[PDB]
């Protein structure tokens, strides 16, 4: 009851340079939004550096 | 319906040649099986026809047995005693069940039986009587032409293969064509094709050569062998015991006409016909037609033959890519090596060269006297260390003190050369000094061979550090080896 | 992802007990299970000792219920003929 | 497998309805720090930190 389609990065089609496209899959019917969202809000500003 | 049994059973048995037995026991089993499938569990079924009315009785069988795995199929021998006190293991309780009406399923069924036995009865005893076709040339028709086989159709439901490899290189068959090949193994495939037909073994060109050529049907000419390159070219070696009749002429007929039709019939594969001789070297001079044999060197030993030639010969000799020497040395069974009349002379001289340095070296003898070993016919240190005395002492100026001597040194010389060899790897010295170090394989003997450590002595004397650079040896292993060498060698 | 996971850690010899239970507990036909226990035979442990050919002598045991009795013993994983040894336990033999 | 068997749908959840709201925090002294406030609705069936441990 607690397992889930555990998932993975099937490729990393990195197109050109200082560009990535990470594909993952299988996650449920409602999980592809909430890591998408999650990755989205965390990598937009908790994500540190210098400027 | 009673009467109509009688008649069916009457039929098939003339028609198909065929015991009424074999049919009805086929009939019962499959009355059985198609009863079986009616009820929803599995159900041991026993049904039996009468041979006269044609009636017939099904039961729920139940094997009588020592022990039951099978509660619904088997019975123990104790419990089937209480129903008939006749019953032993291996027959049948039965118990009355409604026989299957006969519709056109268990009809479907019963036909499909009774072919099934006619091709394990009418189709065997068939192949039985063609006891010559299997293994002369059946003639079939192209049912199907695959990638990797060619099914054929012989007739009467019987199915026969070509095999990629048993076709010729150039042959192009069509669904509907004739094709001739040796019926060459019988197997057990009777679904589908259990007969292998071959067009490219040495049996298709026997088989032709016993059909064309009369004289060998009639047991008047034997062939002793035949060697083949399919398609390409063939030889054969033929014998006669009637010293009236010329073997080669009789196959190759009158203008060749014998030789071509076999030729025609192989796709124009190119058939040399040659004598067979008792003598080897004259069957390998026969072989080699049609180059012309200069000389013949045969080493009994090696099972090998050096073959010169004249210089303008060799190409004739070798054939295109080697295929006149292969197929000489496939019809002979030795191997033959084709070289020119200088070359042969020269490999002679490099020979007797070797064995005088050889003599020289290992049995302390000067030059001239090992010149006169080789000439005497000797090339080897076996030889004069294990050849009868009496043929050493027919030599000129060998006395029975020399000859003694000479093999004794001979002897020797072979001893030290095995030694050396075994101390260098680890044939023998190394795989039991070097070896007796507990945990030594065979490798690692031979391993510390190669960096001088030859015996258990040796191995006792090294450090670990010198040992470290052997490839499966790690510093445990080598300590481990090195204290096991020292607790025998210093402490035995 | 590493930064996400780190704001989480905070959160995330008689056989066995079937050789002690009665015959009539083997589902058996009402003629088998009164052919057993006019034998004396009460337990499953009893039952395994006897060999086929004794089960065959019990008065009104047909060649039907022996093969009954053998299937549903069969399915238990249990055969006619298994010695145990020390059958019947000491807190059998007080009933 | 038998006619007498009869199925229902299976709704397997035990919450009804999961609210957050997010405020701002005070009792550390370090200003810019949030609260989160989750009130959940469960039927009965499930502990609120046994959901929020297996979510």
């Amino acid at each position: 009851v607690t397992e889930f389609l555990k998932p993975r990065l099937v490729d990393i089609e990195q197109v050109s340079s200082t560009h990535a496209k990470v594909t993952l899959e299988p996650l449920e019917r409602g999980f592809g939004h909430t890591l998408g969202n999650a990755l989205r809000r965390i990598l937009l500003s908790s994500m540190p550096g210098c400027a | 319906m009673n009467k109509e049994i009688l008649a069916v059973v009457e039929a098939v048995s003339n028609e198909k040649a065929l015991p009424r037995e074999k049919i009805f026991e086929a009939l019962e089993s499959a009355l059985a099986t198609a009863t079986k499938k009616k009820y929803e569990q599995e159900i041991d079924v026993r049904v039996q026809i009468d041979r006269k009315s044609g009636d017939f009785d099904t039961f729920r069988r139940w094997l009588v047995v020592d022990e039951v795995t099978q509660p619904t199929k088997e019975i123990t021998l104790e419990a089937a005693r209480y129903e008939d006190e006749s019953l032993n293991l291996g027959d049948y309780v039965e118990d009355q069940i409604e026989s299957v009406t006969f519709d056109r399923i268990t009809t479907q069924t019963a036909k499909q039986v009774i072919v099934q036995k006619v091709r394990e009865a009418e189709r065997a005893m068939v192949v039985d009587q063609f006891r010559e076709h299997e293994g002369e040339i059946i003639t079939g028709v192209v049912k199907k032409v695959n990638r990797d086989n060619i099914s054929l159709d012989l007739g009467n439901n019987a199915e026969a293969v070509i095999l990629r490899e048993d076709m010729l290189p150039r042959e192009n068959f069509r669904p509907g064509d004739r094709v001739r090949g040796v019926l060459y193994s019988v197997r057990p495939e009777a679904r589908g094709a259990q007969l292998f037909v071959t067009r490219s073994k040495p049996e298709m060109l026997i088989e032709l050569f016993r059909i064309e050529v009369p004289e060998i049907g009639e047991e008047v000419i034997e062939i002793k062998a035949a060697a083949r390159d399919p398609g390409s070219r063939a030889k054969i070696a033929v014998k006669t015991n009637d010293k009236r009749i010329d073997p080669v002429g009789a196959c190759v007929g009158m203008r060749g006409a014998r030789v071509q039709a076999v030729s025609t019939e192989l796709g124009g594969e190119r058939i040399d016909i040659v004598l067979w001789d008792d003598n080897p070297a004259q069957f390998v001079i026969n072989a080699m037609a049609p180059a012309d044999v200069a000389s013949i060197v045969v080493d009994e030993d090696k099972h090998t033959m050096d073959i010169a030639v004249e210089a303008g010969n060799l190409a004739q000799a070798i054939g295109r890519n080697g295929q006149n020497v292969r197929l000489a040395s496939q019809l002979s069974g030795w191997e033959l090596n084709v070289m020119t009349v200088d070359d042969l002379q020269a490999k002679h001289q490099a020979e007797a060269h070797a064995a005088i340095d050889t003599f020289t070296k290992y049995l302390d003898i000067d030059e001239d006297f090992a010149t006169v070993l080789v000439e005497e016919g000797f090339s080897t240190l076996e030889e004069l260390a294990y050849v009868p005395m009496k043929e050493l002492l027919e030599i000129e100026g060998l006395d029975e003190p020399t000859v003694e001597a000479l093999r004794e040194r001979a002897k020797n010389a072979l001893a030290t050369i095995a030694q050396a060899q075994e101390e260098s790897l680890g044939d023998n010295k190394p795989a039991d000094d070097l070896l007796n170090l507990e945990g030594v394989d065979r490798d690692l003997a031979f391993k510390l061979a190669a960096r001088g450590v030859c015996t258990l002595e040796d191995l006792a004397e090294q450090g670990i550090d010198d040992l470290a650079d052997i490839e499966g040896l790690t510093d445990e292993k080598a300590g481990a080896l090195i204290m096991a060498a020292r607790n025998i060698c210093w402490f035995g | 992802a590493t930064i996400l996971a780190e704001q989480l850690e905070a959160f995330v010899p008689e056989f066995d007990p079937i050789l002690l239970r009665p015959v009539d507990d083997l589902e058996l036909t009402v003629r088998s299970a009164n052919c057993l226990k006019a034998e004396a035979i009460h337990y499953i442990g009893d039952l395994v000792q006897r060999t086929e050919v004794e089960l065959l002598k019990t008065p009104n045991l047909g060649k039907k219920s022996l093969t009954e009795i053998k299937d549903v013993l069969a399915s238990r994983g249990l055969s006619l003929g298994m010695r145990l040894e020390n059958w019947p336990p000491a807190s059998i033999a007080d009933e | 497998r038998p006619i007498g068997r009869l199925l229902v749908d299976a709704c397997y959840s035990p919450v009804e309805r999961i609210a957050y709201n997010v405020e701002a925090a005070r009792v550390e002294q370090r200003t810019d720090l949030d609260k989160l406030v989750i009130e959940m609705e469960t039927n009965g069936t499930i502990d609120p930190e046994e959901a929020i441990r297996r979510a």
